């Protein structure tokens, strides 16, 4: 299962 | 045995010829399960495994719906990164990214991971404590004070420890007699002189899953190291791997060499010589 | 700074005249992502060649497996021929059935 959660650099 | 379950993502913008291609795919140990290709004929994820295949409507969509976010954030992180190394918008790169976790036969967490890479070299990984960073350069220290101040480390801690791990016992019990199955390699030793004086001894390992094996050569029982031509294991497309191992050997001196195979699907380590 | 590929030609199983079998490419070690592989028979380019979805190693290689069907002969000469922005030509690795 994917983490769902988004992060920008 | 232990088990690991990634995820690896590749973004590589293309200037001038549209808009980055994104690729992802999910392992579990050295089997490929679901693949997701931006620039396929309608990009979803799709499975590539039989057990994944029972995850219902609601498990696609959410997986789907993770991928399409992740190949815009890519998209806005190429140009990030042009900024953050003073590049020019005109040439291709390339950004990586690899998370996933490492479970013990207990099914306990051993390691979890989560880095990234820009045009191949680290950029930024999350470190074994999954609390702390390891930037690369000062570009990647620039994301390091973002993620700190956002406290994302505990965020993918958080995942690491109870998603992956959760799911990854899930699949390896769907899976089991598949994925909690190792095939030992088939061995064998061939022997191709080279001259008046010296011959070769190649050591064969076929139909082996999973990947990991190790095979030596000794001369006397002490390992040639630093005399051995080792392969990179590689795919035969029946989801088993291959690899050889060879030495330079004195001609007449064939009976002197032993090679020693070690394999998950092998109860004891294996030794065998040239059998002429 | 970019990584030339590695390359491997080899049978899916050990090869045997007449019976069918699939023909290997295995590129790997590699950077950027964009290669151009083609299998050869006889000096030229097999058409139905299928290969794996772009994946990568530890150190960010990039690894592809390209493959074909082929029913192998003692005549038949086949081969694996590789471009790479680091290769300032193509690069051909013949199968030897002892490799």
């Amino acid at each position: 299962l994917r983490n769902q959660s988004v992060f920008n650099f | 045995g232990s088990h690991s379950m990634r995820y690896f993502h590749t973004s590589v913008s293309r200037p001038g010829r549209g808009e980055p291609r994104f690729i992802t795919v999910g392992y579990v140990d050295d089997t490929l399960f679901v693949r997701f290709d931006s620039d396929a004929a309608s990009p979803r994820e799709e499975p590539r495994a039989p057990w994944i295949e029972q995850e219902g409507p609601e498990y696609w969509d959410r997986e789907t719906q993770i991928c399409k976010a992740k190949a815009q954030t890519d998209r806005e992180d190429l140009r990030t990164l042009l900024r953050y190394y003073n590049q020019s918008e005109a040439g291709s790169h390339t950004l990586q990214n690899m998370y996933g976790c490492d479970v013990g036969p207990d099914g306990r967490l051993l390691r979890g991971y989560h880095q990234d890479a820009y045009d191949g070299k680290d950029y930024i990984a999350l470190n074994e404590d999954l609390s702390s960073w390891t930037a690369a350069d000062t570009a990647a220290q620039i994301t390091q004070r973002k993620w700190e101040a956002a406290r994302v480390a505990e965020q993918l801690r958080a995942y690491l420890e109870g998603e992956c791990v959760e799911w990854l016992r899930r699949y390896l019990e769907n899976g089991k007699e598949t994925l909690q199955r190792a095939d030992p390699p088939k061995t064998h030793v061939t022997h191709h002189p080279i001259s008046d004086h010296e011959a070769t001894l190649r050591c064969w390992a076929l139909g082996f899953y999973p990947a990991e094996i190790t095979l030596t050569w000794q001369r006397d029982g002490e390992d040639q190291t630093q005399d051995t031509e080792l392969v990179e294991t590689r795919p035969a497309g029946d989801r088993t791997f291959q690899k050889w191992a060879a030495v330079v050997v004195p001609s007449g001196e064939e009976q002197r060499y032993t090679c020693h195979v070690q394999h998950e699907g092998l109860p004891k380590p294996l030794t065998l010589r040239w059998e002429p | 700074i970019q990584r030339t590929p590695k390359i491997q030609v080899y049978s899916r199983h050990p090869a045997e005249n007449g019976k069918s079998n699939f023909l290997n490419c295995y590129v790997s070690g590699f950077h950027p992502s964009d290669i151009e592989v083609d299998l050869l028979k006889n000096g030229e380019r097999i058409e139905k060649v299928e290969h794996s979805d772009l994946s990568f190693s530890k150190d960010w290689s990039f690894y592809l497996l390209y493959y074909t069907e082929f029913t192998p002969t003692e005549k038949d000469e086949y081969a694996c021929r590789v471009n790479h922005v680091t290769l300032s030509q193509p690069k051909i690795v013949k199968w030897d059935r002892d490799m």
